[PDB]
């Protein structure tokens, strides 16, 4: 009788397979391929200044 | 734009090289009052974290 951690590796690769679904649904259904007529909107952001004192 | 009526004389100093004088009956009646549109989009982003 060793002493035994393979419950640790098995949540370990349980947390390790969840997050891996999790995030290649996320990556699958957010950077997608729009098809056969382009982008249909635009970005337009636009950053303005401000007045920033130096104290 | 819009017909006004007009003198022509030198009025006080007011008008010295090609400036313009304006009575307030201009203004009070509104009649160069111009509407503006401007535009501001805003989008959310994928980023990290």
């Amino acid at each position: 009788n060793p002493i035994d951690l393979t419950v640790l590796a098995e949540y370990h690769k349980q947390i390790e397979s969840n997050l891996q679904r999790i995030e290649r649904k996320n990556q699958r259904t957010w950077y997608s391929k729009p098809g056969e007529r382009g982008i249909t909107c635009s970005g337009r952001q636009k950053i303005k200044g401000k007045s920033i004192p130096l104290i | 734009g819009q017909n006004m009526r007009v003198a022509f004389m030198p009025w006080n100093g007011y008008n010295f090289e090609d400036s313009i004088l304006v009575s307030e009956r201009v203004v009070q009646e509104d009649r160069f009052t111009t509407i503006h549109i401007q535009e501001l989009a805003c989008v959310s982003r994928d980023t990290k974290l």
